[PDB]
């Protein structure tokens, strides 16, 4: 691990969608696509592998925990290989397409196996303050890698796999230049319906409307990875559903409808899902984003937010406790806004690891309030 | 007799305070304490009050343990020690210069 | 100063409205008021001090910075007679209260004061980042103590004062055990509407909506200290106001009104007022709430969300950039789980103004990322 | 001749890197280095990446100003020294032991 401490010291390549679909559309050079990644790949590896080893021996400890710590070492070797072998070999550049290929499918259950592991540590040590907003910044920076990973791995399979028959033709790679992004909207409410019908016997119906500030008549569309905004709606609409289900269950009213605002101004593509399922007290929004306070694994939340967060947009929630909640997907509008944002190993990160706890800042009350009465 | 050592005192944290609780400890014996770490939780009747380390050291020895009430004001609530090579003396309960 | 760090050390009281109600209505004894405030004012005081000594010396300097300082300086040493004054005498009780009445006045310009000295600050030494932060962090802390402490010496007076014609006799010192909340959204709505239509001659119509949850058809009451709630929604009903007003000051659509949903569940009091005068890009959202970054000073939306954290609520704003923003009031439903949310001086605290920048944590993308065209 | 100094050289900070421009420096002349502590912003083509220091001491010298684009990989940056009475030596531009 000298070329771990190496790797993990140097900083992250942060690309932009207009950047992924530039070189995809325009250039499309497979020599440039691999200098680039038989570097970028093992950066970003060796970045996280670091913060792991900074985790909570207790954590550290878990076979999950050391399982995915082996797989990343086996993935970072295999392509440390080809830190000297050139491109100008039509030989090399096949066999390092087939690194991706057996790497990518290495990783095919890193999420679910880290989960185990934090849920192993859970159960097994209790649930602690301080060191659980540690796990908390550990897990989003872990998953953010993890996906940045994926998105770079098949936008080179994607481009020069050579796959004759490519399921979305007219994409680039996995990024649509012109997606529309109510039909996106429509498949993700469609099969969180299905689940939805399939468990409760009825489903709330979807309503969309559009507002194209930029264009006012115009269907709205967004240069994006179909498959990340898709997952960041299912999930939300899974939610919305459930609680409008939930809440109606026991009433003669009839189902509110789910409803979908898609707006699109100068900056912000905006995507705002309605419900009217009860809403949720304010304090417990924040912890619906922790992995480990937690019918259709309580993942779906921070994951969601961890896509939106990871082209610059955000995830946000708002609740009226009585009534209902908004749930609000940011994206960026422009393609050339929309940089990867990617998590860098440096003292900063190594700080979040290193903290012990602090004296709070603002004032507490006592659990036993003196009575003001007597 | 023993090395140079220091008990941590229940200072009035309030200015009405008598005395307190220890709800929880913050640090462990055998641990480093910086000036300004956090030490325990103290609940009075008008507040949960973050106690600060204010001298540096290590941990030898909690004398009040978690969940004790009512502790008055001056009670020694633990022993600091200089160097972490002396705590081994104090699981038995002026170079201090 | 030997006084004010032995007081800046001490613990701060945080108090709950229940038991301001409960000491009002059911106590109301003037010697346990003195005993508790002599002590509790020159904590908060010295609290504060150790803070503002704290500041970057280019702010220190300026003269409203210093004479803020000497004012908080001055009512310190005025309050500190008393900690030898025994309560037995009518004669100090009186004279104690002259001595709020004093340091309540004395205290009057405190807020234009200070924020004259950061403005003084801003123009003299340029915008910076990582001291920006820590002005936010100062300014949020100064002004809620500055609100608690106006709390409690009204408390006081208004309990004491011997006022025989109060302003509201049903009230407990500035508590309304029964505030109506539709009742202030009219009042501050009223009162916003005149000022926008003085200058633009024109203003958005106000709708109310309630959801009683506790209670479906009851109007919304709260125990609550009307002033503040007022203070809150006048801030942003102006906000609503002009940016509605300016959007379709160049349509012929007709203004759409101005929403109101005000709804109570179980923990949650929750306010939504909901404009369509155009919204705001996410990356501005947070600059809303710095005084720095900043017709009808840019302090309204900083110091609103400060009164509604003050009593464990907050203020939260979500746009659509193209069609509108929602600003969401939350308080506790509960008085008995409203307590002061005081700033404490301490360890935690003064590492907050002795941070120097770090790296950052997540990746940056160049100012002039390469072309992967060619 | 000077008193004991250390030379901070401008690394490949990512892989790819041949030059960097320093856009910001972070510290100033007269100011204590922490290992850790934000030196400079580095722009590249491909990230704008937060320098830090690698060794502790003072910042005797800036060597390159904030603002010089394509400064290639190996030049010096800046002077630190041990101690800040050394300082003053270097307005002038192996006991390091
Ligand atoms: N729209 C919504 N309405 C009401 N409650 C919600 C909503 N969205 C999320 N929640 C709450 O937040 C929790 C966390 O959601 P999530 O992270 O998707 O995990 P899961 O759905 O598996 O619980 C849910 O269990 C639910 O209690
Ligand atoms: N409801 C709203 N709609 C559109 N813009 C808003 C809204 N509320 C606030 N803003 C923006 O946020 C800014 C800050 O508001 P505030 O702190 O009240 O100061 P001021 O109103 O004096 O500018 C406003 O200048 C405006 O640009
Ligand atoms: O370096 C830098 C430019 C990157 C160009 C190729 C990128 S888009 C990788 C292909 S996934
Ligand atoms: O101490 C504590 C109880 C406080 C009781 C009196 C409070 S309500 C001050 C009057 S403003
Ligand atoms: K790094
Ligand atoms: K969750
Ligand atoms: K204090
Ligand atoms: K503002
Ligand atoms: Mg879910
Ligand atoms: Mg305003």
């Amino acid at each position: 691990p000298k070329q771990i401490e190496r790797y993990s010291r140097f900083s992250p390549s942060p690309l932009s969608i207009k950047q992924f679909l530039d070189f995809g559309r325009d250039n499309a050079c497979e020599k440039t696509s691999y200098m680039f990644l038989r570097k970028e790949l093992p950066v970003r590896l060796a970045n996280t592998m670091r913060e792991v080893n900074l985790l909570p021996d207790n954590l550290l400890n878990r076979p999950s925990v050391g399982l995915v710590q082996s797989w990343y070492m086996q993935s970072f070797l295999e392509l440390l290989e080809y830190e000297n072998k050139s491109p100008e070999d039509p030989q090399v550049l096949d066999n390092f397409l087939q690194v991706l290929i057996k790497v990518r499918n290495r990783h095919n259950d890193v999420v679910p196996t880290m989960a185990q592991g934090v849920i192993e540590y859970k159960e097994k040590f209790g649930f602690d303050p301080f060191i659980s907003t540690n796990i908390q910044y550990f897990l989003d920076r872990f998953y953010t890698n993890r996906i940045s990973f994926r998105m770079l791995i098949n936008q080179h399979t994607l481009l020069f796999g050579g796959d004759t028959n490519p399921v979305h033709p007219k994409h680039i790679g996995s990024i649509d230049p012109t997606c529309n992004v109510a039909d996106v909207v429509k498949d993700a409410y469609e099969t969180a319906k299905m689940l939805c019908e399939q468990y409760y016997l009825v489903a709330p119906e979807l309503e969309v409307e559009e507002f194209n500030a930029k264009a006012p008549d115009k269907p709205i569309q967004v240069v994006y990875v179909p498959s990340h905004l898709f997952h960041m709606l299912f999930e939300l609409f899974k939610n919305s559903m459930r609680a409008t289900v939930e809440l109606y269950e026991d009433r003669k009213e009839g189902y509110p409808a789910v409803k979908t605002l898609v707006t699109l101004g100068k900056e912000d593509l905006s995507i705002k899902i309605s419900d009217l399922g009860g809403g949720v007290p304010l304090r417990k929004i924040d912890r619906l984003f922790n992995y480990m306070y937690s019918p259709l694994f309580g993942y779906g939340l921070p994951i969601s937010r961890l896509y939106a967060r990871y082209f610059q947009g955000d995830l946000k929630l708002y609740s009226m406790e009585g009534v209902g909640t908004d749930a609000v997907i940011y994206l960026k509008a422009l393609s050339s806004e929309s940089f990867e944002r990617l998590p860098v190993f440096n003292k900063s990160a190594w700080r979040h690891y290193k903290t012990t706890p602090e004296a709070d800042d603002w004032s507490n009350p006592s659990s036993e309030p003196r009575d003001a009465s007597k | 007799s023993y090395p140079p050592h220091m008990q941590v005192l229940l200072p009035a944290l309030s200015p009405t305070m008598t005395m307190g609780t220890v709800q929880r400890w913050e640090k462990k014996v055998g641990e480093k304490l910086s000036e300004g770490d956090l030490l325990a939780e103290i609940e009075t009747d008008k507040a949960t009050i973050g106690f600060e380390v204010q001298e540096e050291g290590y941990l030898a020895k909690i004398l009040v343990p978690e969940g004790t009430r009512d502790v008055p004001l001056g009670t020694p609530l633990c022993i600091i020690v200089e160097k972490e090579a002396d705590i081994s003396a104090f699981a038995d309960y002026t170079d201090l210069k």
